[PDB]
RNA sequence: AUACAGUGAAACUGCGAAGGCUCAUUAAAUCAGUUAUCGUUUAUUUGAUAGUUCCAUGGUAUAACUGUGGUAAUUCUAGAGCUAAUACAUGCUAAUCUCGACCCUUUGGAAGAGAUGUAUUUAUUAGAUCAAUGUCUUCGGACUCUUUGAUGAAAUAACUUUUCGAAUCGCAUGGCCUUGUGCUGGCGAUGGUUCAUUCAAAUUUCUGCCCUAUCAACUUUCGAUGGUAGGAUAGUGGCCUACCAUGGUUUCAACGGGUAACGGGGAAUAAGGGUUCGAUUCCGGAGAGGGAGCCUGAGAAACG
């Protein structure tokens, strides 16, 4: 009878909205109570009679989710409506703990809460009855303790019920009245919050438009206190950053950040909250990431601070400059951060930047030479813009090596910190070296002749574009540094750059030897370069199975003679990889 | 029916002399029972032990399905158009799988007007149908095998790989 | 790529993988080819066998008639007398083979009356 | 191609090579003694028979192992009998005389074709002859 | 077209039936002064 | 009309007995009634035979499957309550099924070759072996052919031997049925002759299939005992 | 009549606490041998 | 033993017969092994395997049986009267599962929110990451490209004339005091849905002893060869039909010619001297007067 009663709930429909209102009014009209209960409440209820009631909550569902846009929806079916609930909540809450029929009562009143938010699921902006302050206020004095009760991640009977009161027109009366953000504040800033907290997050930044909107000047104090909410509610979405849904945040920090300048605290913590937005997690998105970075300027540009948000801003800088992404968008939005930064060192950031960022013109090269003979003391954010010209970015390939050579002239002038900036140098021009560059590489290769201003001649003439006879000076180099982790690391990793599966060259034999010769001279190195030579075997094996294996066979057979010179100069080891490799190169035989 | 067999026929070498045998149990071939519509009866057959086979012969109440939600609903049905499996089968008017048949599509504006509201982003040429009424719809199941009429709704794509045909 | 009515389509673009060492080209990973009958999308499962071999005639679409040559050691007149077989196999989207290229297929799922072999591979 | 299960080639057959002129010359060589009766027992019918032949005192042993063995006479299967004891006693009164078969000199089997002639180590190579040798 | 339209001789059908002399009851100058128009 | 496993004698009689259905396949097994009568001889005849069976002294797998024609394949531990006889058969080098005794520490487990690994239904891990005992959740990674060890009071996997070069390997099938030895060489091929290849006295080399050969153990250690001469 | 209405209902709750408890039983035994995969 | 109580003609029941003769001459297509069926049926064997409840027990209609009879007559019959079910078919049925605001610290979970199947036939998708023994140590960390591992490349919207949530029994008075069968309460066989195995069958990969070119062409003349879709199927399948393409086999032996094909092929046992006698499965498929159509079953075009 169960099916039986689904067919008619799915053939329950074909008659008029007359004919739908009279059959929810006769199933209204068996136990409303509208003379004894519409005044306050109940007179009273027996178990059969809940269960009466909880199969008119459970029949309200159906007949909703049967009719789910007009239901032919009546003041006396909110009424019994309203009875059962009150009477459920007045069992639920008045019964003695013997939890059977309470139970009952009480996966009634989840039901019949249910079937509530679903009249509003299906009729929301039909009816708006005028007369809804009576079924919030009795709502109110029954979960008027529900107040970190929706606090889950699957807690939505009232949650629910607050999300669709908040994300109305005109039915946010009953929110405005006394109070509904409050108690949802309340549950949203308790510390233990699920991942309904951005849900809760989301929609009271899509209610605070309609408390905006509103004429009334108690929803404008209300939309302060969802602005105040916003800003007391500064630990929510940061430690709910979990997922990819981190434009709630940006579309609520750029919301705020255009209504409510409150505090320059309270700018600070938004715009170092938009910084970790950008140093949290690398999975932001480019509409996400230039809202968020346009949000920190937009409260920078009201309350910004002079010296720390100085700093935050210029860091915040010099990794957009680094990036640069999503076609010269997010590098105008860092030229606008750069220029609402404030200070001496973000006056010459600006400078630079508006200098070279003129619409792919010839002032990039201009202002590369300006900034060369007027070079500017600040020098971080410059050398960020002239290592992302130094990088990939095909033109200022002579102006690339003026600034590079330029960063070495003002690290000799030092004479600490810019040998640490010298550090970042290096560790920017080993992940240029080993990379798929042509102009990149060779820039980087001039940083290296520049850091080293016969090395130097070995340099120049690895970059002289002529690969025999300089190659052949290479490998006879390579010779006299062998009768450096990092260092041979990078020399071979720029080797094998000039190498890496160019199999229209000839000569291969020799350059794999040669990389293979600079392999064996780092390897002699056992104090310091056994790790590196570990590694460069190491990527050199994960190259023999890396979808070519010709010349890297003949390199794993010339990095053994690393392990071949020493045993026989041992005549200690990690014995089990080296035979679990072993067993590779045994399967990789029976190929 | 007649047969599964290779027996009476020819290889990919051409082969003769064929005389073979009896036919057995396990060459049944059963009439084929052209689905109709009319009202709904469906014969009860046996196969392979307590194998119960449903043969529909005049079934009506088709389940074919909303595509871009995948809402099966019950509606009937009108005729099929084209279907070059047999080019008499659409002059005959029967009902077999993958048949591009016509619907009065009265249940489906029920739902869409219970979960939207409104009345009428959908293609246009089945919004066409969303107004008068009749809209083309391909059956999946298998009326002579588990007896049912279900079916899948025509949305836009698959419309205009039907309509260019005929 | 539709000359025929009835939705050509997938069946449930969409992509599988059999295994076993025989790779699915990019096309037929993701590729406007509907893959009915080729195994790497296809319906049909692998099993069985793998037989290799050069062609005579692949003159019909979705027919590729293999040659097979194999040694037998003839114990009657002690001379290997030379073998040949035959064997239509259906089209995949990786090679149009055409008179040599020695390729193989795996046994599955009687498709036509005589093929149960489709083509996994080209050398 | 492929292995399949082969009985007969993993089965004791020992008999298609078993030929009592080497089977004689063995006992004679062979340093042990041969468990004989004593002497009047292995006479049959009183004397209607033969004596009994040594495969048929053999085949006796053999029977009554079994029988002692799992508890069970032997019967008088009509087909099998019909063959195999007419038959055996016909040619028994035909060829053994006085316990002794002289049917195989009657016999033409030839002893080196089968019996003899290693041919496993048939030793196809001066070298493999030579290293058999030595 | 391999199957369709044999025209071919069958054997059974041969002398299924057999035909009549008199046939139609009219006469054919009937016919003929029948749908002369 | 008999097979070559049983050790049968053909001094016996005419109708052979045909096992009925149960956990291993006709052709690999070996009834009760061939067990108990006429091989290891608790028996005189069918009709005795059935007479201890309805006295149900026999525990085959720790159950006591009272039945003349119920096929004792592979390793099952017959289980007989008077003299507390265990007795584990296996396979012997020239293809009969060598019926070998064994102890109660022993008796109480057996082991099983994998066949299947399903997501049958309502995400249940599964696994059957060659009686078939499909017991629930083993690790991820069973793979076909290994070995599990099964409980024999409850049904559970207890302890699991991994197929893999260098494991003490069984081979029941085709013409290598019955060896040990395990080590002279691995080939997997793609589809017939692959196989984990098995010594001799002088280490010779075999070839067989994957479904006709099963994990035992390890390289001197399978903590199944095994008979000797 | 009754005493077996009485003993059907034991036998009936006792096949399912017997039952629907030893199925998430060993599905414990999954879980624990899925935490320490 | 005044509602049953042993013998038991004739009736329902469970099963029995669980595999027997003759006739016309098929060249790996009859047969034997083998590969596979995530391409499929399965009684029995074996291992596993069920959560939707509004204002003390459900209905006549038939036997056997009596009684009246017909007919030459049957395991042929018809009226009239009763009467039972594991026959027919309507219908009676406690509250337990996770996340846990709070914890009072161990006797730890009270509030709130989310739960709950099968059988049939339809669609979207769950089905790239983090942990170090190390890159730099700045003896702190952004760590995966290197050095090794891991989750990982049935959840839901509907039909169906939908099956069920034990009217089976045995062993054990046993525990409790809800003040009386108030709760019985412990276990095992038979049930019972589904999966897998086993059995058997059907297809299917390949292999296997006559001479044959005076058989050099065959195949489209039961689709020839393949593709697409449907029908039928236990399912794969030109197995059948619509449409389309003109294919496919062959001198590396297609296709065709016959018998000591009452003989042969291991089809199998071999025998301690018989060297093609010497153990057997099968000659081919049919047939129950003759073709045709239908039915039954886990299995059939049934020796019944």
């Amino acid at each position: 009878n169960g099916s039986q009663s689904i067919k008619a709930e799915d053939e329950k429909v074909v008659m008029p909205y007359v004919l739908r209102i009279f059959f929810g009014r006769a199933q209204v009209p068996p136990t409303s109570g509208q003379k004894r209960s519409r005044k306050i409440a109940v007179i009273s209820v027996l178990p059969n009679f809940k269960k009466p009631y909880i199969n008119d909550f459970l029949s309200l569902a159906s007949e909703r989710l049967d009719y789910n846009y007009f239901f032919g929806n009546s003041h006396q079916i909110n009424s019994s409506k309203a009875t059962l609930k009150t009477i459920r909540r007045m069992t639920g809450f008045v019964n003695i703990v013997n939890s059977t029929l309470s139970v009952l009562r009480t996966n009634f009143p989840l039901h019949t809460n249910s079937v509530l938010q679903p009249l509003i699921y299906s009729i929301a902006m039909a009816y708006y009855v005028l007369d809804t302050e009576s079924t919030e206020e009795v709502h109110l004095r029954k979960m008027a303790s529900n107040l970190r009760q929706q606090g889950l991640k699957c807690l939505s009977s009232v949650f629910e019920f607050v999300g669709n009161t908040f994300d109305w027109s005109t039915s946010m009366e009953d929110i405005y009245a006394v109070v509904v953000k409050p108690r949802i504040s309340h549950f949203s800033d308790e510390n233990l919050q699920q991942p309904s907290s951005l849900l809760r997050l989301f929609l009271y930044w899509a209610h605070n438009p309609s408390l905006y909107q509103f004429l009334y000047y108690d929803e404008f104090a209300t939309a302060t206190a969802l602005m105040d909410t916003i800003s007391n509610q500064h630990v929510k979405e940061a430690v709910i950053g979990p997922i990819i849904e981190a434009a709630d945040s940006i579309i609520r920090n750029p919301v705020n950040d255009d209504h409510y300048v409150d505090l320059v605290t309270l700018i600070c913590t938004s715009c170092l909250k938009i910084l970790p937005s950008l140093y949290v997690k690398l999975s932001d998105s480019n509409s996400i990431s230039t809202f968020l970075n346009l949000l920190v300027s937009i409260t920078e540009m009201g309350f910004i601070q002079d010296d720390h948000v100085r700093s935050r801003l210029i860091s915040s800088l010099i990794s957009i400059l680094k990036g640069k992404l999503k076609k010269l968008q997010e590098n105008d939005t860092q030229k606008i951060l750069k220029i609402l930064k404030l200070i001496v060192f973000n006056y010459n950031c600006s400078w630079s930047d508006i200098e070279e960022l003129y619409t792919t013109i010839s002032s990039l090269f201009k202002t590369f030479d300006e900034r060369n003979l007027r070079v500017s003391l600040t020098e971080l954010f410059i050398e960020l813009g002239r290592k992302v010209p130094e990088l990939e970015s095909i033109s200022k390939l002579v102006a690339d090596l003026n600034s590079y050579s330029s960063s070495r002239m003002h690290e000799y002038d030092f004479p600490d910190f810019i040998n640490e900036k010298p550090n970042l140098n290096e560790a920017s021009k080993s992940i240029s070296m080993l990379k798929d560059i042509l102009l990149p590489n060779i820039r980087i290769g001039l940083r290296d002749s520049l850091e080293e201003v016969v090395l130097s001649y070995m340099v120049k003439n690895t970059k002289y574009f002529t690969d025999f006879e300089d190659m052949a000076i290479l490998l006879y180099n390579g010779d006299e540094e062998a009768d450096r982790r990092q260092r041979a690391i990078k020399r071979l990793g720029e080797h094998a750059h000039q190498l890496k599966d160019n199999s229209i060259s000839h000569y291969l034999i020799p350059m794999i030897e040669h990389y293979v010769f600079s392999d064996d001279e780092r390897y002699r190195n056992i104090g310091n370069e056994t790790q590196i030579a570990i590694g460069g075997l190491a990527q050199h094996m994960s190259w023999n199975q890396y979808k070519a294996l010709l010349r890297r066979y003949i390199s794993m057979l010339k990095t053994k003679p690393n392990q071949m010179k020493q045993a026989v100069q041992l005549i200690t080891l990690r014995i089990v990889r080296d035979g679990a490799e072993s067993k590779l190169t045994l399967s990789k035989f029976p190929s | 029916g007649i047969s599964r067999d290779s027996r009476h026929k020819r290889s990919a070498t051409g082969a003769k002399r064929a005389q073979f045998r009896k036919k057995r149990k396990f060459e049944l071939g059963r009439q084929p029972a052209n689905t109709k519509i009319g009202a709904k009866r469906i014969h009860s057959v046996r196969t392979r032990g307590g194998n119960k086979k449903y043969r529909a012969l005049r079934i009506e109440t088709g389940n074919f399905s909303w595509a871009s939600e995948g809402i099966s609903k019950k509606t009937r049905i009108a005729g099929v158009v084209y279907h070059p499996s047999n080019n008499e089968l659409v002059r005959t008017n029967t009902l077999t799988k993958a048949a591009i048949v016509q619907i009065d599509a009265t249940p489906f504006r029920q739902w869409f007007e219970a979960h939207y509201g409104q009345t009428l982003k959908i293609e246009s040429s089945v919004e066409s149908q969303f107004s008068a009424g009749r809209l083309y719809a391909c059956i999946s199941s298998r009326p002579g095998q588990s007896g049912r009429c279900d079916g899948y709704i025509l949305e836009g794509e698959e419309l205009a790989f039907y309509l260019r045909r005929l | 790529q539709s000359e025929r009515a009835f939705q050509k389509q997938p069946h449930i673009r969409w992509y599988k993988n059999a295994g076993l060492g025989f790779k699915t080209p990019k096309t037929a990973i993701e590729g406007s080819y509907i893959d009915k009958k080729c195994p790497f999308t296809g319906l049909v499962s692998i099993r069985g066998k793998i037989l290799t071999g050069t062609v005579v005639s692949t003159k019909m679409h979705r027919t590729i008639v293999i040659r097979r040559a194999y040694l037998h050691y003839i114990p009657k007149y002690n001379r290997y007398e030379k073998r040949h077989k035959n064997v239509p196999v259906h089209v995949s989207p990786a090679f149009r083979v055409q008179v040599g290229d020695i390729v193989t297929v795996g046994q599955c799922r009687p498709i036509s009356k005589t093929v149960r072999f489709n083509v996994v591979k080209v050398s | 191609f492929e292995d399949r299960f082969d009985a007969r080639e993993h089965k004791d057959r020992s008999n298609k090579s078993r030929m009592q002129a080497m089977e004689e010359y063995i006992r004679e060589s062979s340093d042990q003694p041969d468990w004989s009766a004593s002497i009047g027992a292995d006479i049959v019918n009183h004397g209607r028979g033969g004596i009994k032949s040594l495969r048929d005192t053999e085949k006796e042993r053999r029977v009554t192992s079994f029988e002692e063995d799992n508890f069970t006479r032997l019967n008088i299967t009509n087909k099998a009998e019909k063959r195999k004891q007419k038959q055996r006693e016909r040619n028994a009164r035909m060829n053994v005389i006085g316990g002794e078969d002289f049917g195989i000199f009657s016999s033409k089997r030839k002893l080196e074709d089968s019996t003899s002639r290693r041919g496993a180590k048939k030793t196809r190579s001066a070298w493999d002859r030579a290293q058999r040798r030595l | 077209k391999g199957r369709k339209l044999n025209y071919s001789v069958q054997d059974p059908i041969a002398n299924y039936e057999a035909p009549i002399t008199s046939g139609y009851k009219w006469s054919d100058d009937q016919i003929d002064e029948f749908f002369a128009g | 009309a008999a097979p070559h496993h049983w050790l049968l004698d053909k001094l016996s009689g005419c109708y052979a007995p045909r096992p009925s259905a149960g956990p291993h396949k006709l052709r690999e097994s070996l009834p009760l009634i061939v067990f108990l009568r006429n091989r290891l001889k608790y028996a005189l005849n069918g009709r005795e035979v059935k007479a201890i069976l309805m006295q149900r002294h026999v525990k085959v797998d720790g159950k006591v499957r009272t039945d003349t024609t119920y096929p004792a394949g592979f390793m099952d531990v017959i289980t007989l309550d008077a003299t507390n006889e265990n007795f584990r058969l296996v396979y012997d080098v020239k293809g009969r099924f060598a019926v070998h005794r064994i102890t109660d520490e022993e008796a109480s487990y057996k082991l099983g070759k994998v066949k299947k690994v399903q997501l049958g239904k309502k995400g249940v891990p599964y696994v059957v072996t060659h009686d078939g005992r499909t017991i629930r959740y083993p690790d991820p990674n069973i793979k076909v052919n290994d070995t599990v060890k099964i409980d024999l009071a409850s049904g559970k996997i207890t302890d699991f031997i991994k197929f893999d070069a260098g494991k003490l390997v069984y081979v029941t099938g085709g013409r290598n049925l019955g060896r040990i030895g395990t080590i002279v060489h691995k080939e997997r091929h793609d589809g017939g002759f692959d196989l984990v290849h098995i010594k001799d006295s002088l280490d010779n080399t075999f070839v067989t299939r994957l479904n006709n050969v099963f994990v035992i153990g390890e390289q001197g250690k399978p903590y199944i005992s095994l008979p000797k001469g | 009549r009754l005493q077996r209405k009485r003993h059907q209902r034991a036998l009936k709750v006792r096949n399912a606490q017997a039952q629907r408890e030893a199925a998430a039983e060993y599905a414990q035994l999954l879980a624990k041998r899925l935490s320490e995969r």
